[PDB]
């Protein structure tokens, strides 16, 4: 490695020591992501080894498997698991390509060369070069954008995808007509987040997901493609700062910001995170505890259950009534054209929307941190917390502090493009140059 | 003088009356020499647009030697606003006399001082010497890259 | 004057698993509870009491706690 | 579960999510070694 | 006139603020 | 008094470690961050006496105020209810 | 030598390790 | 033949283990990428046959 | 020059008595408006049905609350998590009955809040200075935008935010405490640790340099080293200073990380029933009294 | 208990390989 | 209350364009000395 004498960086700032060796950066960001890949082949390995078919995938702390699931393998008619071998065999393909990627970062580590723009130009940068960055961008949106086709391609082509909203309960349908319309791809960004509205929290129909990659991967390829054959216009010189610790900070912000919206969306949206596999949100909770209420108080106009919205809808009575704008499959036949049909809620309530209504009523998102399911002043009697829970909990903690992390490395950036990360000048310093304040 | 006890002052870190005659001094020492620096140019200008071109030029280099030190502009410019226009005078009085390298030095230096109006310098007729010396089209790629690679997709589609 | 070497990781190999021996048969052997007077598991609830005990008492606390703790 | 051909190696998955959490304690104990030089 | 003194006490603080903001000595 | 005392503790860790002088004399520039919270918060210490005397006084102040309290509380002497709003 | 230093550290060190079996043995047990 | 199977993937395991205890230890070393440039080679190649090894047979399991 | 030209020179000029950066362009009428909307509201409001079951809640000054009891109360229930702006309220005397000033307060103050972190910014860029006070600051806003926004989100309306006054902090405090348990929880226990220590560092640092006052940070250390027995810990003034900031900004950010966690339904330990006896009759701890605590709370925080 | 028994020493035998490399690198006299 | 609404509307559009036209006004840092 090297010493602070000769970098100027403490043990506990090393790897900044990397930030002019190509051939060094290059390895440690390979040995990373064969770190990625090996938690998740270790982590569905042992989800799997952990699992009982039988019980519902929400009753036991499972997070990947949900994923899998819902990308479509193994899955029956209203979440019955036909097999188990896809997850296996996904789960030990990430881990042979965690071997393969961890081999290559650690070469690439301490083996290759220092720096890589001398016997290599192809793979050579200079983070204030200005084309090659561009290179690599429009190379890696090339990638995304593939991998986004790819997700479609196998939503379009092959065994499908789950979709929830199938009639009688979800099933594995393949789609074929997927919404390419801009309009409605692009209401969802311009959508408001309060309230009815939840940006694209709101998608609801699959159709709408697979249209949406379509024109998201195809954005990417054209977008790869540009920035390949382009360097920035004038104005995008003179507005940003082009060194290794900007690219950080701008690509922090936008992780942070990206973790929010995946926190928002885990913990709202019920589509793209099947119920059937995350369990119920609290909103569903809520509505299915008040559905149940009414339908065994029934078989026992408003039913003591109905109440007016603010705006003049049909809707569960009780506090529920804060979680009126939820929206779900086992719920949606039973809703008119106002609010929920009374005649429809009297009559044709078909057995499986009750049993699903009431499995959903008793496994609410609550729980702690000992893994004590309930509220709050419950007993120890049943040990559950919601995946949905955890999900939305861990990716927030982490999205605020990448958000921190682009707030430090932005101003660091900023300094050490001006000439302040080492101090004042302690001879010629600005305010020495300024009138005294008044 | 007072710069004794203002350092006095600096040593145990207590502000005060000592500092605020120091900074005073070192605002209006900074604003009358911006003036000066101002009417240097205007002299400079207008004995330069009637020949005289040595004269002016020996006048803007004494402009340019006359820069404040750790300059930082209200609009985080780091240096001074005239510097950019001096350096440009420079280059272009210099590549008026011949003496093409040290022209285009000077140009590469107001043009790493600011000075995005690439298009005065391309379109610029005191600059034609300039011309002559491809180290200037270097140096005007190396700060003005156009946008798009014309060749290589020329090159993409042909195949 | 810090002095890690060889002689003390031998000479203090000896006595610290002998203290840690003699903790664990201090506990194993019952002594905790007979010392302490902590209740045994089975124990707490005694044939004549079935709640938890009450002192309501200042001179007399030693021998009604001796009653009431079943010896 | 797993398959029963990889049954008998259920308790080596159990220990294997564990190891990216030690890779920074690794690096931690090769400064250590090194002394922080 | 309870919330009458409470204004007023509310106010002379802010003013003391603002006061204190902008007729503060000079060092 | 606590939370004055952590938001002291925070403010003035802060200042010092971004004021600092490239490198008896100080370490840091009194003036720089002299201006900086004067234009910022609208006022700004100036002695570091008074600055580090004021990070002493605070909690101690708001400790003995919290003691008070607590010894009026020991006689039942409490602050309990507004009788006009009962 | 029985300095200061020893002393303290022996007074604090002792009942530690006696603790730390006696709090092993209570992990041993039921509950 | 779960059994030949089983053993296959104890032999992967260990060699595996090599493998990740001596790479580092011969990469590090001061001309270490020399004296054995083919021989770990080798032993990587090794592993690689392992795991097909271990893949086929899960076809005939 | 133009008009714009003055107009930019006049915003990013460092002589203005408080300096107005291009943050502060956001940041002043935000707040402005956030303050004159409180004050007014405060002063003088309308009654709030923050529970939408026609059981209204005055906080008003005017309406018998002295300083201690005013507030402005929450937005309704039957709002849930709807913007509610000042022009879809059916009337204005509509828009106060459901607590609409709440909303305004709240949106407009957490701008001006983030506006104001990215003011320190640029003014520490304009002095020549290391920009990381924003870093610093960051806590406090987190914690504000999670005791404000981050909580309703989870929850799923808007009152349940913290109300705007003294008796209505205490109230969600109390309340939150019943609902989930924040004394039992990691999170909090190191905000509180955060704290202590924010207050014990302040009082240690103000003591010590006060008191190595000359007619030298020598004789300091070599006070406090013979003191606490530390001779090997804070020879350096940089690294103390920066302990010092460290210390508190850390404790605020984990009791905001953990306040957004309860906020999703992730409360604290739950050591009920978990000592037993022989036969299986429990044995109480202080565990036990306090959920018989946050028993009663909720008991009686509920209304029907 | 068999699978515990296997499990620990599983354990032990995967958590003792970094510190028995950087040993190895450190009595050899490798690049560390 | 359209008109308030709009009024708003007018007020936010102008402060936030205000806004980034000052931020894109500003050059980039730039050392002076090397
Ligand atoms: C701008 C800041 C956020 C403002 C909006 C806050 C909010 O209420 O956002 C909520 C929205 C989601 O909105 C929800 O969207 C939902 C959509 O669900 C509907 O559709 C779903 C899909 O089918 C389901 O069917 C569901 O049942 C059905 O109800 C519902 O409409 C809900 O009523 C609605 O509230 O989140 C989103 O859009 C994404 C928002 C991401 C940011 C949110 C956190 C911001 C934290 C800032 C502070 C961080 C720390 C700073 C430190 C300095
Ligand atoms: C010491 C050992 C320990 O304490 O072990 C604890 C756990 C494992 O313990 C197991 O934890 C389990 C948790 O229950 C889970 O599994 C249960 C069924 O067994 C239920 O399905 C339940 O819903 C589900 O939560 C059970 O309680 C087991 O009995 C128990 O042995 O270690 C682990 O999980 C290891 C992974 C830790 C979490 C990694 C980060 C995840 C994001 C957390 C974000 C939190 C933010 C706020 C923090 C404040
Ligand atoms: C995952 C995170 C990560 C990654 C990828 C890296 C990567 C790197 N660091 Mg950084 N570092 C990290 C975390 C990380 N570090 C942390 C958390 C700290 C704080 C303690 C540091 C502190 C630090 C310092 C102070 C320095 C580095 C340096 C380096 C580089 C060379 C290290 C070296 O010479 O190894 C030598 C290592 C050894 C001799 C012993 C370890 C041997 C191997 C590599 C251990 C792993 C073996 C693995 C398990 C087996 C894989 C087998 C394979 C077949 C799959 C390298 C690019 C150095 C550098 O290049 O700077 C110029 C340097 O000076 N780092
Ligand atoms: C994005 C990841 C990435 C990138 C940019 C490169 C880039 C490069 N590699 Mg690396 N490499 C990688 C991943 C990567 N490799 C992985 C995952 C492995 C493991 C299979 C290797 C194994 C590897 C070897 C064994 C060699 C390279 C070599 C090279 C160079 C010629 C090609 C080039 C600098 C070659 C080279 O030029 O060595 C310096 C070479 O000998 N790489
Ligand atoms: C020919 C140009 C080229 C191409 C194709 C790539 C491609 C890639 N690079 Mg990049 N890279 C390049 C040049 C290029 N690089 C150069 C010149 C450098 C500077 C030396 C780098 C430096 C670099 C770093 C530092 C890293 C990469 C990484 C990656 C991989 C990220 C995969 C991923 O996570 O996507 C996610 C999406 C998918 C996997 C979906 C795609 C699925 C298939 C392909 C669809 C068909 C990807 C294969 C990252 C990596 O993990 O490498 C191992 C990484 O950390 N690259
Ligand atoms: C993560 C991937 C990625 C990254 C890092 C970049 C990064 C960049 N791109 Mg590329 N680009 C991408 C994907 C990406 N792009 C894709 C997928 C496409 C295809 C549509 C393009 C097409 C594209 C073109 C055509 C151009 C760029 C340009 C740029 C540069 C200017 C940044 C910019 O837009 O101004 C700062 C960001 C904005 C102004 C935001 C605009 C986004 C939309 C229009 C409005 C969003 C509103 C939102 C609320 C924020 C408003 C901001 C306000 C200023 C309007 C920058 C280097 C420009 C350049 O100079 O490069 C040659 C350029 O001309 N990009
Ligand atoms: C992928 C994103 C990314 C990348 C590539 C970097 C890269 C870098 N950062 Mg940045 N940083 C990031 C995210 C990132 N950081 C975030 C999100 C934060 C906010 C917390 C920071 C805060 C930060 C600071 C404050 C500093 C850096 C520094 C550095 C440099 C040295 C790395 C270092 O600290 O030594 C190696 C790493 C360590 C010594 C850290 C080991 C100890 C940590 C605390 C372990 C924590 C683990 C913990 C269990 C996580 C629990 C999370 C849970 C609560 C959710 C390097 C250029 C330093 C520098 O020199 O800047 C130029 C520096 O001073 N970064
Ligand atoms: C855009 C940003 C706008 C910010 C507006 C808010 C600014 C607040 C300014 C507060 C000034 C307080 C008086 C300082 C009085 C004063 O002149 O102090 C001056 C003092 C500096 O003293 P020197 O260093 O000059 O002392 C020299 C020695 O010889 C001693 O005199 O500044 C401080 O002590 C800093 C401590 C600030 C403490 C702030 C406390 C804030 C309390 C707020 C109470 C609110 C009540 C609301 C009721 C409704
Ligand atoms: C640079 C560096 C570093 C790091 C490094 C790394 C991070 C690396 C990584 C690496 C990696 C990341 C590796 C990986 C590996 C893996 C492997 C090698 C795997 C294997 C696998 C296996 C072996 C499996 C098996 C099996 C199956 C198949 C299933 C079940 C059964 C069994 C178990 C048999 C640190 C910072 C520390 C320090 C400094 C230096
Ligand atoms: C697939 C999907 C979808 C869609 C998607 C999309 C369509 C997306 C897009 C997205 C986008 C389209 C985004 C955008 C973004 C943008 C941004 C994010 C921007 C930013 C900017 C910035 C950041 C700037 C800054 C600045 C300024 C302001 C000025 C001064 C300078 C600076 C640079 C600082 C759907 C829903 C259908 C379905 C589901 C999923
Ligand atoms: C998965 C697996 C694998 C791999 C493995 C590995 C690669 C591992 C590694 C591991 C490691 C790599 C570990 C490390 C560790 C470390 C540790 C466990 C530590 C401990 C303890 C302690 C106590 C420490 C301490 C310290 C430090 C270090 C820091 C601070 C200072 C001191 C000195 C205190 C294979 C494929 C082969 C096979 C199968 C299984
Ligand atoms: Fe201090």
């Amino acid at each position: 490695g090297r010493d602070q004498e000769t970098t100027g960086f403490a043990w506990w700032s090393g790897n900044a020591r990397l930030i002019n060796l190509s051939g060094k950066l290059l390895g440690a960001h390979v040995a990373h992501a064969g770190l990625i890949v090996f938690w998740a082949g270790a982590m569905n390995l042992f989800e799997v080894s952990h699992f009982v078919p039988e019980k519902p995938m929400y009753e036991q702390g499972l997070i990947l498997l949900p994923h899998i699931a819902t990308l479509g393998y193994g899955v029956g008619p209203g979440g019955e698991i036909i097999d188990t071998f896809p997850y296996f065999v996904s789960g030990v393909l990430h881990l042979i390509s965690s071997a393969v990627l961890g081999f290559g970062g650690v070469y690439h580590s301490l083996i290759g060369p220092e720096t890589l723009e001398e016997s290599y130009p192809f793979f050579g940068y200079v983070w204030k070069d200005k084309n090659k960055m561009t290179n690599i961008l429009g190379y890696h949106l090339i990638m995304l954008g593939l991998g986004a086709w790819l997700l479609v391609w196998k939503a379009m082509y092959f065994g499908g995808v789950y979709d929830t909203w199938a009639p009688g309960g979800g099933d594995v349908r393949v789609i074929t007509n997927p919404t390419t319309n801009a309009a409605v791809i692009f209401g969802y960004l311009v959508k408001s987040p309060f309230g009815g509205d939840g940006w694209i929290c709101s998608v609801d129909n699959m159709e709408d997901i697979i249209g949406g990659h379509i024109w998201i991967g195809t954005l990417e390829i054209l977008g790869g493609i540009w920035h390949i054959y382009t360097t920035p216009w004038p104005w995008a010189r003179r507005a940003f700062v082009w060194s290794g610790e900007a690219y950080l900070s701008y690509s922090l912000g936008a992780i942070g910001v990206m973790g929010f919206i995946a926190c928002c969306m885990s913990w709202f949206n019920n589509t793209a995170y099947p119920s059937e596999f995350y369990g119920p949100t609290g909103p569903e909770a809520s509505q299915s505890q008040a559905f149940t209420f009414l339908v065994r108080d029934q078989r026992l106009g408003l039913g003591k259950y109905l109440m007016r919205s603010p705006t003049g809808e049909i809707i569960f009575g009780g506090e529920t009534m804060r979680f009126w704008d939820f929206r779900g499959p086992w719920l949606e036949p039973l809703r008119g054209p106002n609010g929920l049909d009374l005649n429809k809620l009297k009559n044709d309530i078909q057995p499986w929307q009750e049993r699903r209504a009431a499995e959903y009523m008793t496994h609410a998102p609550l729980g702690s941190l000992n893994s004590v399911g309930g509220v709050a002043t419950e007993i120890n009697a049943v040990n559950f917390v919601s995946p949905r829970s955890w999900l939305a909990c861990s990716h927030f903690c982490l999205g605020f502090f990448f958000f921190i992390g682009h707030l430090w490395h932005a101003g660091r950036a900023r300094a050490a493009a001006a000439g302040f990360e080492k101090g004042i000048d302690r001879f010629d310093e600005p305010v020495l140059s300024m009138r005294p304040l008044d | 003088a007072a710069e004794k006890q203002w350092k006095k002052e600096r040593a145990g870190g207590n502000y005060g009356a000592g500092t605020k005659e120091i900074q005073a001094r070192n605002y209006v020492q900074r604003k009358e020499n911006e003036r000066k620096r101002r009417e240097m140019f205007d002299d400079a200008l207008a004995k330069f647009k009637e020949n005289d071109i040595q004269g002016a030029l020996v006048e803007f280099e004494n402009i340019i030697a006359m820069e404040p030190r750790n300059f930082v502009g209200d609009n985080f410019s780091r240096n001074t606003p005239i510097y950019k226009v001096t350096q440009y005078n420079i280059a272009c009085c210099y590549s008026m006399l011949d003496q093409v390298e040290e022209a285009i030095k000077s140009l590469d230096a107001a043009m790493l001082s600011g000075f995005d109006n690439y298009d005065q310098i391309r379109r610029d007729k005191n600059l034609s010497k300039a011309r002559a010396n491809p180290k200037f089209q270097a140096v005007l790629d190396k700060y003005d890259e156009p946008v798009v690679n014309w060749n290589a997709v020329k090159a993409t589609f042909g195949a | 004057d810090i002095l890690t070497s060889i002689r003390y990781w031998v000479i203090h190999s000896i006595t610290v698993p002998a203290l840690f021996i003699a903790g664990w048969l201090f506990v194993s052997t019952g002594l905790a509870y007979d010392v302490f007077g902590t209740p045994r598991p089975n124990e707490y609830f005694t044939e004549d009491r079935q709640e938890a005990p009450l002192i309501t008492d200042r001179f007399n606390a030693l021998e009604q706690v001796k009653k009431l703790s079943g010896n | 579960k797993l398959p029963e051909a990889y049954a008998p190696f259920a308790p080596i998955v159990d220990v294997l999510p564990v190891i990216p959490v030690f890779f920074i304690l690794l690096a931690f104990v090769w400064q250590a070694a090194v002394s922080f030089r | 006139m309870e919330a009458l003194v409470y204004t007023f006490l509310l106010v002379g603080t802010l003013g003391i603020i603002f006061f204190s903001i902008f007729f503060r000595d000079p060092p | 008094g606590v939370l004055g005392a952590a938001l002291l503790c925070a403010i003035h860790g802060a200042t010092v470690e971004n004021t600092l002088f490239e490198d008896a004399e100080e370490t840091y520039s009194m003036v720089t961050a002299n201006r900086f919270w004067s234009q910022i918060f609208g006022v700004a210490f100036s002695n570091k006496r008074w600055l580090h005397f004021f990070m002493l006084l605070v909690p101690v102040t708001g400790l003995w105020m919290s003691a008070i309290g607590v010894v009026g509380l020991a006689l039942n002497l409490r602050a309990y209810d507004f009788v006009s709003q009962e | 030598i029985f300095t200061v230093r020893w002393l303290a550290i022996h007074g604090i060190a002792v009942p530690t390790i006696f603790f730390l079996g006696a709090i092993t043995a209570m992990q041993f047990i039921q509950r | 033949m779960t059994s030949i199977l089983q053993v296959a993937l104890l032999a992967l395991i260990f060699v595996s283990f090599a493998l990740v205890v001596g790479v580092p230890v011969v990469f590090a070393t001061p001309n270490g990428w020399t004296d054995n440039k083919g021989a770990v080679f080798s032993g990587l190649s090794l592993w690689l046959l392992l795991v097909f090894v271990v893949g086929i047979l899960n076809s005939f399991v | 020059s133009s008009l714009w030209a003055r107009f930019c020179e006049w915003i990013t000029s460092t002589e203005n008595r408080l300096y107005i950066g291009w943050f502060g362009v956001i940041m002043i009428p935000c707040l402005l408006t956030a303050t004159s909307v409180f004050i007014i509201a405060f002063i003088a409001a309308p009654p709030v049905d923050i529970d939408g079951i026609r059981e209204p809640v005055s906080g008003s000054l005017l309406y018998g609350n002295n300083i201690i009891t005013g507030a402005v109360i929450p937005t309704s229930n039957a709002i849930g998590l709807h913007f509610y702006p000042i022009w879809e309220a059916a009337s204005l005397d509509e828009w106060l009955y459901n607590g609409g000033p709440y909303q305004l307060i709240v949106c407009h103050f957490l701008l001006g809040v983030y506006c104001y972190m990215g003011r320190e910014w640029e003014l520490s860029f304009r002095l020549g200075m290391r920009p990381w006070i924003a870093v610093a600051y960051s806590a406090p806003v987190a914690a504000a935008s999670a005791v404000f926004l981050v909580y309703p989100i989870g929850q799923g309306s808007f009152s349940d935010g913290m109300p705007l006054g003294i008796s209505g902090t205490f109230n969600f405090m109390i309340v939150f405490q019943a609902e989930h348990n924040i004394l039992m929880h990691p999170f909090h226990m190191l905000g509180v640790a955060g704290v202590f220590g924010g207050s014990l560092f302040s009082a240690m640092h103000g003591s010590l340099v006060t008191s190595s006052l000359i007619r030298n940070i020598v004789a300091a250390h070599g006070y406090f080293g013979r003191l606490i027995f530390q001779y090997a810990s804070f020879n350096n003034s940089r690294s103390l200073h920066f302990f010092l900031a460290a210390w508190p900004v850390i404790g605020i950010w984990f009791t905001a990380l953990g306040l957004s966690t309860m906020a999703f339904n992730l409360n604290g330990f739950n050591f009920n029933q978990s000592v037993v006896d022989s036969q299986g009759r429990v044995l109480n701890t202080w565990a036990d009294i306090i959920n018989r605590a946050n028993l009663g709370m909720e008991v009686m925080h509920e209304r029907n | 208990n068999i699978e515990l028994a296997l499990t620990l020493v599983s354990l032990v035998l995967v958590v003792s390989a970094g510190p028995l490399v950087v040993v190895l690198l450190s009595a050899r006299g490798g690049n560390l | 209350m359209l008109t308030l609404k709009i009024f708003v509307y007018t007020v936010v559009t102008f402060f936030v364009c205000l806004f980034i036209f000052g931020f894109l006004s500003n050059d980039p840092a730039r050392n002076p000395g090397k």
